[PDB]
């Protein structure tokens, strides 16, 4: 009975920590995801709403799945009321709620692992939040960076180390990519994007290549 | 019926007269048609009674029922896409003689100018909602007769003690073309309620306010 | 057989004793709320009705589903008869059918606890009521206070010593504080609330940090 | 039929006449039309007695049953919620001709002015329920007549006897003028019906205070 | 096959007997309800009918959901036909079929006992009558007394004893009360109520403390 | 049609007429309109024999069933209550013309008073039952002939005797003023049908006291 | 696989014999039954038709069902067709049908074993017929008797000696309680019942403690 | 269209016309109306062929359906409802103007007095199922023609002999007077058809016989 | 898994095999029924349509299901068509397609072993057939004789050896009668029927005491 959770639990586990890893961090523009992903075809960062942001590791068409239903009930709550009332919390408590069901009804638990960043309207001085939900239902609400993917533990304490509120675009990056290289290649072969809190409504923004270029500090 | 909606430099305010007739016959002489729906929005309502104040009800639980769970109440603009989603679920009803349109006003927490932050909003029947706008509005039976006479009394920016007093006489002037809006009742001392919405709050207005004005606009017009 | 219900209780112990702890108590103005909690995103106390409250602990995404479970079913019972007729009871005895059947039913019984607070209306003389109910479904009515997550014998115990009737709010606070060391930290990051007695309809209300700052009596 | 409800010191009553037609053809001389709901509450009805008499017996069956599952009986004014939605659910019927409509009395536990905590509640056939507040009330094809007599003859916060004599007085000018009333009949001895509500509960008035009652009015109206 | 039900029976007895006991009597008045129950809000006794009484003993989460579905049956029946053809008979039969089904169907039996007392009409000269029924629906008639809840066969044998008809209510609490105390405490702390056949209609009451100080003998 | 119900001394009884219509056209002249329905009860129905016929034979089979499988027999009031729900189940087809009103008479054994332990209940089309208590009641297009002579020779409390025979004439007053009623055949020997329920239970009148009744109604009519 | 059922088949045969046991047999007046049995509220024989009985051995809560499934079966039966044309062996039938089913498919089998006895019409000469039907749809015609519950070997051959055809209602009675003292007390308290086929239509007739006194011969 | 049903010493018959109409346009000569629907019962069907010929014959196999299961025929009195059954369920259809009207006849095998087993049975057209024991009975258009001849020239226990030539005579009447029911054609030689239930059973009459029958009443009739 | 149909299989060999024989066989007249069967009331052969006769072998309650079954089917289809297009050889398709899905699908397999035999019209010469189904959908076609129930072997060799064409009725019925002497009684104790093609429309028969006394060969 409590074995059941027990290896439910690992086979989740095992499986995250054998994919690669992403990095969400707060800095002076709003929100960056810095994500290994060596495709430009799949990806792992996704916009959610106007001022929500989508990173996920763990088995694709799992999270994949988790990403659209996120983008059909954000834009459903949009609608039966007000843009501005679509909030990072509600779509994070929505995953929590789900996942959990998973890892507890179906066959097999999702091999997932979810953050949701959401930044403040315009104007707003509202500091950037980040959220954090798990294969079991678990969900954590950060306010300065997410580590997950792979073995998290040295990339982890790295960011922990190397993180400074405020940071410029070009550090936050240097400081999420060489946190990226205390695990274990991670070359400008890497899904990158920011949530541009100066932006009038659709804050999601990628950054291509030529812009990443000079961004990613050598080693 | 008559229900007016005023925007004035602090906030917002709801009027409406409290007449029910059945036919010719008159039914009430006490109905309550405006009601606070949240800390910062009230609605008022015409049409058939029996639904009409039940939903307005249901209205104002909706509302907090969503800021229990969210923890954070409703935009301005999500308040009134509720209203219409409750009007437009009553079409059936409203085909059959059971319509009822409710008038919203709320001050704006989101808003910009904050002097400006009251808003009026109408409705359809088909759940249609839209934004006044012009310092005024009315619904029902005798609105046509309050608008025009707003159009003519009504001072855009003006205080509340103002606003308040145009509302009571608008009213008055609907009750005075319109026999199923019935105004101040100075021998039973009932006269018509009101709410009004600021930086603060909604408000009830006080049936001594509501008296002494309703004295002034009689005694105004008494004096030929 | 019996052995499986066995195991779905240890299951659900554990869980619960392996969180932290929360106080429930009552007083001079009515309720008090203080649990262990570092966010001040996710919640473990929250409103039920207008004189009702609600806290938790156990898993996260599973009290929260109870949470908002109960604040439809309060508000659903007060539009179909009065607001008045809505009473913390009948909350309680709905929740406890609910984790009773959870416990016998489903895949995996909730790693959760549950207390329902009611407080007598702005005139009324009536002494508060706290209501416990466990994930087997089992209840119990306490008058004076209720302690749940972790570790609760030494926290109970020093509770069970330093409680007096009409304590004041500041005093309160500090029986509850104190008891909550007694346990394994503690200082002013926890989430606290009251069902004040004194307001007109809505009594819940959350005590933020200047105002807790004044409350919490250091070690 | 005519239904009437009077608000006194002590608390509420209800009375009743005791006829039904079938057009013009009288089709019963007993009719019971004020029924106690529970301890402290009544209701009376008009309309098809078929599916009336039944409603306000499911209606006491559910206010009962919901004190035994709560261990505490609904507020006055959750009763009365729980009656809107029985007349609410005969909409369909009422459109078909089988309408009935329910008017409630009741002493408020939850009163604060225990001298007025009776109380009156009439209906819509949507449902909608209302606070009469006036002293009175009345229900049926007869009501017309009866409130217009009681406007004249009821007296505020009167005793309870005074109170069962305007009520019968009013139910009498009602039979006066309306066929499908129908007054004491002083040759089979058969007289309106009463219950009185009070801190005590809800009583029925006994057949002989109705007789002495009836008795009494004819005898003011023989006497020219 | 054989051992299944075996030990569903085993997890519902011992349930049953770990938990406090409850006595019922028939005296002069109709019939006494005599519960072990230290609180005062979650009650073991309980009005069905007009005529009729319930009382339990086991998991409270279990028997309160099947006392509300008696007062459901109840009214019902009473509606469809006239009050005074709603049956204790009726009710005991439904409770067995109900309680059987549980324990052959259900994941989990009902930790639970029942019994249903009667008592006559007003006028009627019929002597109550006590129904029992058990977690696998057996079902069985007493016309004198039942004892349910932990370790029966002392508190029986002392009742089998110190039974007498046509007590009187002191007598009769007194019977219980000691027979109470052959069990294993006992004071004015538990739940009593009555059927009390003078009555109109509702036939059931409860008796409160100053008047149950009355007719609690000391030890 | 022409169905009466009387009360006497020791219990009551039902009586009804033999004939069948299709407009003009006498379509039966021994249709069985009078069914016991237990022990203690007794029906009569008016209306589409179609279903008035079978329907009073489900109620009788319902009777009997609940008493197997409780072991003890209904009340008599669950007993009207159970003929209540099926009328307001026929609801349906009476609304498009397939009618039918049964009369319902039983013999309390729960009733106090065990000389007046008769009871008559008549019903509506919705469903609605009514008590009597007037010591006689009619259904049917003659009920209205049957009545006003049983108003006229109707004696309460009498003996069984003298009911029956009341019963027989108002039946013969109602085919004399009603040709879809149809009194007395002496050329064929068919009679109305009738039914006593006492203490001792419901029994069938044998036909040579109906025909016993009929030649006395008839020679005493004949006499001028 | 055949064990299954093996073991289904035992549950039910121990369950049954370790009951009372019952006798029915036909006489000259029609058909008698004879059932160990001390309550007289809850029965075991019981009228199903005009001339059909019904008695039962084995779980109370079980047969009581089958008992009321077989009056709706038969009542609805009748007034499809004619009251006439519903039959014993038709309702013996569906029985052997249900229980066979239940065997094979519920959760428990059911601990029952069921006996529908049938008496001809007033006028006919047609001789009383006897059905017994088992718990695993088993189903047997008898023309003299049948015995049922508990241990039935010494009871049945105490009746296969003792019985004679057109037997008087008080000699019927004597061989079936002399019957029953073969077995394993057996005082005037037993359940007795008739199909006294002289009846015009009910034939079926419970007979009282008075006049079954002067039945039960002493031993 | 007519059938008739005639009892007699030994049993029971049927006899029908053999024609078919479409407004005033003849549409068959030779269609069967009467049908063996079982050993000892027979059944005759008058309206919309399509449904009547098909009902009939899914009765036949319920019958023998019933029988196979549980090895036992029904009693008549059994047959006679499901017949009703059937006829109920296309009470649809006949509100729709695809109305059928059966007659049905049978050999009672549990009858007590054996030369009086024969039964005859009238239905509705909302399944009433009637017993009518006068000797004989008709059905379809021309069945007012047909009675009131057999009012004149039928012998109750008659012979088969006597009790067929009286049947094909109402028949001969019914063709005389309702253009839709059709006599006797002796240039096609085609007659009414029949069946005779007795001890021995459900037999079909001979046209042999038939036509002798019909040669006969034609010679009397021709005989001015 | 190939396991689990070999031991249902068993299952209902060895049920079948437990209980009493039939033989079906080919004559002048048509089709011969004879079955070991104490009883008058409960049947083991049958009339399916007008030249369709029916007889079985294993758990009555089952056969006869399937009896009923088949006459709904036949009659149903005759009803739909014509009387005429009711087919011996659909019937038996029917059977084996319904026996077939029962001993994959359901709990238990039904013990049952089945023969539908089927004589020509009244004119035509075509020789009557006979078809076995069985237990698992198992069908083959016999146009001289069929043996099953009890020990088969011994009884279908004397068969196989006492069998001869254009048999006369008394002694197609010695033949039978002595084959099924050679299992292991057989006594004017047995079930005995026929399909007699002379006949217009039902063909089938059933042979009384009087008439098989002189048909049934002495020992």
């Amino acid at each position: 009975a409590e074995q059941i959770m027990r290896d439910r639990s690992e086979l989740a586990r095992k499986g995250i920590a054998r994919g690669r890893s992403v990095v969400v961090l707060t800095f002076r523009d709003g929100v960056l995801f810095v994500a290994e992903n060596p495709s430009t075809a799949l990806h792992k960062v996704s916009e959610l709403y106007d001022r929500l942001g989508f990173a996920a590791v763990g088995k694709y068409n799992e999270f994949e799945n988790l990403r659209r239903a996120g983008i059909v009930h954000a834009d459903m709550r949009g609608y039966s009321y007000d843009r501005r009332d679509v909030t990072g919390r509600s779509l994070a408590n929505a995953y929590a709620q789900t996942l959990g069901t998973i890892f507890t009804e179906q066959p097999k638990p999702y091999e997932v692992e979810i953050c949701v960043a959401e930044v403040g309207r315009v104007g707003s001085p509202k500091a950037p939040q980040l959220y954090r939900i798990t294969y079991d239902g678990s969900i954590v609400d950060e306010q300065h960076f997410v580590v997950m993917g792979g073995t998290t533990e040295p990339i982890a304490t790295a960011m922990r180390e190397s993180y400074r509120a405020d940071l410029d675009l070009e550090a936050a990056v240097g400081i999420a990519v060489n946190a990226l290289r205390q695990g274990g290649v991670d070359v400008a072969s890497l899904e990158v994007a920011v949530l541009d809190q100066s932006r009038p409504r659709r804050a999601f923004r990628r950054i291509a290549g030529t812009a990443l270029e000079q961004l990613v500090p050598a080693e | 019926t008559t229900i007016v909606a005023l925007t004035y430099k602090g906030g917002v305010l709801l009027a409406g007269d409290r007449r029910a007739t059945q036919g010719n016959l008159i039914a009430s002489r006490d109905v309550e048609k405006v009601y606070v729906t949240d800390e910062y929005s009230a609605a008022g309502i015409a049409g058939t009674a029996g639904i009409a104040i039940e939903l307005v009800r249901l209205f104002a639980v909706e509302l907090e029922h969503y800021e229990k769970i969210e923890g954070v109440p409703l935009t301005f603009d999500g308040k009134a896409n509720r209203l219409a989603s409750m009007v437009r679920g009553n079409l059936g009803a409203a085909m059959q003689g059971l319509a009822v349109v409710p008038l919203l006003v709320g001050y704006d927490l989101d808003a910009d100018d904050e002097s400006r932050a009251g808003r009026i909003v109408s409705y359809d029947v088909v759940g249609g909602r839209y934004e006044e706008r012009a310092g005024y509005h009315a619904v029902g039976s005798g609105s046509l007769f309050a608008k025009s006479a707003l159009k003519k009394i009504y001072s855009p920016d003006s205080d509340e003690e103002t606003a308040l007093r145009a509302a009571i006489e608008s009213l008055y002037d609907a009750a005075d073309d319109d026999s199923a809006t019935g105004g101040p009742d100075l021998t039973r001392g009932i006269y018509p309620t009101a709410v009004t919405i600021t930086q603060a709050g909604a408000v009830h207005v006080s049936e001594e306010t509501t008296s002494e004005l309703a004295r002034r606009i009689v005694a105004e017009r008494t004096e030929q």
